[PDB]
């Protein structure tokens, strides 16, 4: 098997049939958090949700960020998108935050009750009729039905590969967003401009020169 | 009997003579545990290799410096190489830590698990990162000419020569350091100065070595 | 055991007499591994052949067209061909040839067939000695001519390094240096130019200049191992 | 038995059934057979669009230097987006995506279930023959009576011209980004002076 550190002793809780059947297992647990299988279950759920929302957010940063260097899509910088949006908008930000709290709390409550009980949300008479297709698909965190419309999740031969691509791209996306934050506080411009200013002069413009990222040198 | 570092004293129990450069020199008994002695074997070899390479650098640069070529002396080369080309100091140091950390970490985790890096995790390489002994990582990359797998007794001779030259180089580099701290001049300049007047230019004349 | 270098001595245990022109010369033991020894065998053959062709080039180049300093010749012969174009042709062509030969080395008996014309096939051989169209005929016998080629090769390699230093100290060609030396044998040797004493050390001045301005972008020209001359 | 490197070991999963199987995969991209199928179909499609593209960049420019008078007088291949048509490019994009959605999803439905998209939905008499071969349709897509010969030769030829055309279109992108000119003019100034117009020559400016 692959390991993060070849030659390192892989911990015994990440070496089970239950833990090796997880997407993107690389035996990485230096701080031994996942000693409890229930806790490992919950943490896997946390990783999946963070992956999906991280991909969505970072794509939202990049793709308008890239395409604005072309002609179309005049988009302001991601750290200024809220202001301009709310000046474009019709309501104050408080009411928008309240509405999103409601509409997201409902859904997250659903998903949470499905985490505590696996076959929960599908029981007769609960919803007006989507109770038909709100069960799980035998692997928690990966529902079916109205999710996965295109039927890509039906074939069994591509299954682990779709999983593994998801988790790898997601981990990379989380790293990307943390990078967005740090580059915002460090240099003071958009990430696309950081990429351009680094490709323009690599040996002079990096975090060894920005004067904040390591002040002792 | 083996030649001992001190003719007459028997050698300690943990030192036998299977190693290279084994003269029974351990008054503080720092290597009594076998794992600790194994680790110190690797430490001595690594320090010796960097010392040999460094002293060769110092001597060759000073030879080029005394003859009128324009090389700086070794206490000035860092400043003039960083200053003169364009090079930013910290990015060079950081890349040093990148590469050295990668390779050195490979070495560390090959010590902990002795045959682990020969699995194929690195790009595609198998049995060219398997170690031969403790601190002798001979494969295709580290023994390209192929001296370790032929003429085994002559190879033991090479081990002996490596350790002896390494120790000599370590105390040589210490010599360069303290010599520059005392006289404030270049090392081969000191060699020519002592070679001009041996009876009157030595350490007993600087006034810094013996303050009596 | 035929003769050997430093006769009367004993050869190393790995050199026996299979190869042409082996005399037991390995004090460092650089041929203990057979898998090394094959690569080094090919290395010796190739270096010898390049050196022979280059030494004959230098001699005949001086003879036919004198007063063209071979050590400068690149700054010379420049033609309507661009140097970039020459570098390109050399790169691609030599890349092809060396790759084919090396493929024959690491995988024997594979590149014997002409790729374009599928009729011709190079016959079986011993590595490093292809034969076929590479040698139309043998004057004499094989096992002697192998010895002769290795001898002329080692002599030629020494001759070329002699040419390089003989240019970087004097500043003339080989035959011109020979004329200078026959003009005064006691006064023009390497011992007659430089010496080291515990008092002082003196070296010959380098005749060859600094960075050479070929086409604006200058080529830095150093002499080999400048600081350790006598 | 041909190779991309005569003597070197070929990967085991390639067996010549694919057109143009030369055993070239130094990155081992096609170990799984499913990925091999998808990659093969992708190669065919990329090849055909490359061949049509390179034809559509050579032929207008080749017929530009000869001097006809249709309003495509040699403007460019990359300046095809600043010309007055008889429709702005937006509706062009719309109709394009509708028609190609129809065609490409139909083709994908053939690929997932081979032998299922054969008959004409409207005029239900017209039907493709049962030589399905996902990626090689047949029937009216081979209207002029070919495929009579040993088609492995013609498949091999199609894939060779496709690979050459893909590299050619990569060439058009690279040359037009670097020199910023038309490609037959690049061949013109290269046939003018082959020794002082090279890549190494131009990249030193
Ligand atoms: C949750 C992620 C999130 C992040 C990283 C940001 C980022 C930012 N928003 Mg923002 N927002 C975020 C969620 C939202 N915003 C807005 C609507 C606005 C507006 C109207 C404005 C911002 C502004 C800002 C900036 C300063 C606000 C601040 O102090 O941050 C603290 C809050 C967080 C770090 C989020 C908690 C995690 C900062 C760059 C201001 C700005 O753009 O100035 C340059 C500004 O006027 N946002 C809404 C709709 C309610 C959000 C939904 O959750
Ligand atoms: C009156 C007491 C009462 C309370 C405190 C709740 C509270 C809840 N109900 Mg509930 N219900 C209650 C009565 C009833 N419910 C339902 C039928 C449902 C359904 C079908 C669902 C809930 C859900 C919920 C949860 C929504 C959580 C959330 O984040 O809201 C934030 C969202 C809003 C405040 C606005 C949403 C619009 C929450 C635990 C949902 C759930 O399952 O969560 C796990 C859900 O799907 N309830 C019926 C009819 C049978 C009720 C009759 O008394
Ligand atoms: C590979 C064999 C080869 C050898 C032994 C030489 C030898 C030499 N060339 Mg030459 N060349 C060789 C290949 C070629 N040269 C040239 C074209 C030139 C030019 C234009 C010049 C030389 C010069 C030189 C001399 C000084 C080079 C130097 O200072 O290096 C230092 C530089 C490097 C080591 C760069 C790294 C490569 C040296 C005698 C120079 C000279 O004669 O001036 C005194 C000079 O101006 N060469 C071409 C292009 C056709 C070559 C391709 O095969
Ligand atoms: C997929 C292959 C394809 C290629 C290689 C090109 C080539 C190009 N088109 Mg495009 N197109 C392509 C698809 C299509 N184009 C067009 C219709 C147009 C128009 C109207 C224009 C281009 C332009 C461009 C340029 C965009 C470069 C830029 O900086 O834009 C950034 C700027 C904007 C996106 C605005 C580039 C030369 C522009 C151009 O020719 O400028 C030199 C332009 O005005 N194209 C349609 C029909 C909808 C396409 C359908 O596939
Ligand atoms: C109302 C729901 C409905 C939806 C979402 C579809 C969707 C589809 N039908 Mg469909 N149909 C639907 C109802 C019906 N169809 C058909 C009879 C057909 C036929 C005969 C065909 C389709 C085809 C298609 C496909 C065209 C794909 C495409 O790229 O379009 C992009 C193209 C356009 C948007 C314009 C085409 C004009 C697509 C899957 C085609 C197919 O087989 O695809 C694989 C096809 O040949 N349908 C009938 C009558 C029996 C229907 C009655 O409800
Ligand atoms: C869930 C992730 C996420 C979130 C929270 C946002 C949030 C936002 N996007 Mg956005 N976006 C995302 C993903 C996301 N994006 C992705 C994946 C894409 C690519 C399709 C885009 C492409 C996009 C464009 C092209 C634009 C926005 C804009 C906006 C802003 C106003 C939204 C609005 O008015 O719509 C209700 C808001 C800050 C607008 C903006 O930047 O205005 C300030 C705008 O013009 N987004
Ligand atoms: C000069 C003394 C010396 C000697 C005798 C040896 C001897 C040995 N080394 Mg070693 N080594 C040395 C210096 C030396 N080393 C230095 C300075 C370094 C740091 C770069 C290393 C790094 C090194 C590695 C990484 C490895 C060895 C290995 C070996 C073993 C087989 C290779 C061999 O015999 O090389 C023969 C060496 C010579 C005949 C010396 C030639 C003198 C040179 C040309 C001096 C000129 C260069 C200078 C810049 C000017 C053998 C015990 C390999 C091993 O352990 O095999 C299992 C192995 O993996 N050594
Ligand atoms: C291109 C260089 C080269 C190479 C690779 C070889 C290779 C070989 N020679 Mg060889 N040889 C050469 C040049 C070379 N020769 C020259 C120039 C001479 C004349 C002096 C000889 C004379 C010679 C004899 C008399 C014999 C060999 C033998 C051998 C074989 C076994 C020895 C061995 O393992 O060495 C491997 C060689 C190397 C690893 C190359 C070492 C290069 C070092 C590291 C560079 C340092 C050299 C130093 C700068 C000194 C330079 C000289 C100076 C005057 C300029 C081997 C195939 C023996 C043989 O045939 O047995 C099979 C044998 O009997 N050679
Ligand atoms: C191209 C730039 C350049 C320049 C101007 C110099 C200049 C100098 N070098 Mg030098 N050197 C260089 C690159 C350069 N070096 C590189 C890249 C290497 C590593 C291969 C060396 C290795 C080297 C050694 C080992 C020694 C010198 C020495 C010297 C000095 C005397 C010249 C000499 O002996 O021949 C120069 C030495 C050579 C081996 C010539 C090869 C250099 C070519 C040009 C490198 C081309 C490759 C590069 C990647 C492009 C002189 C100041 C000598 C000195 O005085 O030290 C005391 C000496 O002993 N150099
Ligand atoms: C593994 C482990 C294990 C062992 O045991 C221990 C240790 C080691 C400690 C650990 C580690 C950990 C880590 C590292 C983690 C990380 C994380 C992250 C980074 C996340 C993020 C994450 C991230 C995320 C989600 C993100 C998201 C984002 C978003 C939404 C965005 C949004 C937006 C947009 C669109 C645009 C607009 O205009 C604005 C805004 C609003 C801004």
């Amino acid at each position: 098997r692959q390991s993060w550190l070849p030659g390192s002793q892989i911990p015994a809780h990440l070496d089970t049939p239950a833990a090796q059947a997880l997407a993107g297992n690389f035996g990485f647990d230096p701080l031994g958090l996942g000693k409890d299988p229930v806790a490992l279950r919950w943490y896997q759920q946390a990783e999946l949700i963070h992956c999906r929302t991280a991909m969505a957010g970072v794509a939202g940063i990049l793709i308008p960020g890239l395409l604005t260097k072309a002609g179309a899509l005049n988009v302001p910088e991601w750290y200024d998108a809220g202001k301009v949006a709310i000046e474009n908008s019709f309501a104050p930000w408080g009411s928008l935050l309240a509405v999103q709290l409601f509409l997201c709390g409902f859904v997250e409550a659903k998903r949470w009750q499905d985490i505590r009980k696996p076959g929960s949300q599908g029981e007769p008479g609960s919803f007006l009729g989507f109770e038909a297709s709100l069960k799980g698909t035998s692997e928690l965190g990966y529902p079916g039905g109205p999710f996965d419309p295109l039927g890509l999740s039906k074939e069994a031969d591509k299954w682990a590969d779709w999983k593994l691509k998801e988790v790898k791209n997601g981990r990379l996306a989380m790293l990307a967003f943390l990078g967005f934050v740090a580059q915002k506080y460090a240099t003071g411009a958009g990430p696309v401009d950081n990429l351009a200013a680094h490709l323009k002069d690599p040996w002079h413009v990096n975090y060894a020169t920005n004067g904040v990222s390591l002040p002792f040198l | 009997v083996r030649p001992v570092w001190f003719p007459g004293n028997p050698p300690p129990a943990h030192l036998d003579g299977s190693l290279a450069g084994d003269y029974g020199f351990d008054p503080l008994f720092l290597g009594q545990e076998p794992q600790t002695l194994k680790w110190y074997v690797q430490a001595e070899l690594v320090h010796g290799r960097f010392a040999m390479l460094g002293a060769a650098g110092i001597i060759l640069t000073s030879i080029g410096a005394k003859v009128g070529l324009g090389f700086p002396e070794w206490y000035d080369a860092g400043k003039v190489v960083v200053e003169k080309n364009n090079i930013d100091f910290p990015t060079l140091m950081v890349i040093q830590f990148y590469l050295m950390g990668w390779a050195e970490t490979k070495r560390w985790y090959d010590f902990k698990n002795p045959g682990s890096q020969a699995d194929g995790s690195f790009l595609g390489f198998t049995e060219e990162f398997k170690g031969l002994e403790n601190g002798y990582p001979g494969g295709r990359f580290f023994d390209p000419m192929g001296l370790s797998r032929g003429d085994a007794a002559k190879y033991q001779e090479y081990k002996q020569k490596e350790v002896k030259n390494g120790r000599l180089a370590m105390i040589a580099c210490l010599g360069f350091a303290a010599q520059y701290a005392a006289t404030g001049k270049g090392p081969l300049d000191n060699l020519a100065d002592h070679l001009a007047d041996p009876n009157h230019v030595n350490f007993a004349t600087n006034g810094v070595s013996n303050p009596i | 055991s035929r003769p050997l270098w430093l006769p009367g001595s004993t050869p190393p245990a790995h050199l026996k007499g299979d190869l042409p022109g082996d005399f037991g010369f390995d004090p460092l033991g650089l041929g203990a591994n057979a898998e090394s020894l094959k690569w080094f065998k090919e290395s010796e053959l190739v270096h010898s052949r390049w050196a022979m062709a280059a030494v004959a080039g230098i001699l005949v180049q001086e003879i036919v067209r004198p007063d063209v300093f071979w050590y400068n010749a690149g700054k010379e012969v420049e033609s309507p061909l661009g140097p970039l174009g020459l570098l390109a042709v050399e790169f691609f062509l030599m890349h092809w040839v060396e790759v084919r030969r090396w493929q024959d080395l690491r995988k024997p008996g594979s590149v014997d067939q002409d790729p374009i014309f599928s009729q011709y096939k190079l016959p079986p051989h011993e590595v490093g000695y292809p034969g076929g169209v590479f040698a139309p005929f043998i004057p004499g016998d094989l096992a002697e001519l192998k010895v002769k080629e290795i001898k002329n090769g080692r002599l030629a390699m020494l001759a070329f390094v002699g040419f390089v230093m003989a240019a970087q100290v004097t500043g003339k060609g080989p035959i011109a240096a020979l004329q200078e030396h026959l003009a005064d044998p006691w006064g023009t040797t390497i011992f007659s130019k430089a010496a080291v004493v515990p008092g002082q050390a003196v070296a010959p001045p380098c005749k060859i200049p600094a960075s050479v301005s070929y086409k604006g972008i200058e080529i830095p020209t150093p002499c080999f191992l400048q600081g350790l001359w006598p | 038995l041909p190779s991309w490197m005569p003597g070197a070991d070929l990967p085991g999963y390639l067996n010549g059934t694919l057109p143009g199987d030369f055993g070239f995969d130094p990155l081992y991209l096609g170990q799984d057979p499913v990925k091999l199928k998808w990659y093969a179909q992708a190669e065919l499609m990329n090849a055909r669009f490359a061949m049509l593209a390179v034809a559509g960049i050579l032929v207008p420019e080749l017929l530009s230097n000869i001097g006809f008078s249709w309003p495509g007088a040699g403007v460019a291949w990359y300046d095809a987006g600043k010309f007055e048509y008889f429709a702005p490019a937006s509706s062009l994009f719309g109709v394009q995506m509708l028609l190609f959605a129809w065609v490409e999803i139909r083709r994908y439905q053939d690929f997932v279930k081979p032998g299922s998209a054969n008959q004409d939905p409207i005029f239900t008499n017209n039907k493709l023959p049962d030589g399905n071969e996902p990626g090689y349709p047949g029937g009216i897509f081979d209207p002029f009576g070919w495929s009579k010969g040993d088609i492995k030769s013609l498949k091999l030829k199609e894939i060779k011209n496709g690979r050459l055309a893909m590299l050619a279109f990569a060439g058009f992108i690279g040359q037009a980004y670097t020199t910023g000119t038309t490609p037959l003019k690049n061949l013109s100034t290269h046939l003018a002076d082959p020794w002082s117009t090279t890549v190494w020559q131009n990249d030193l400016a």
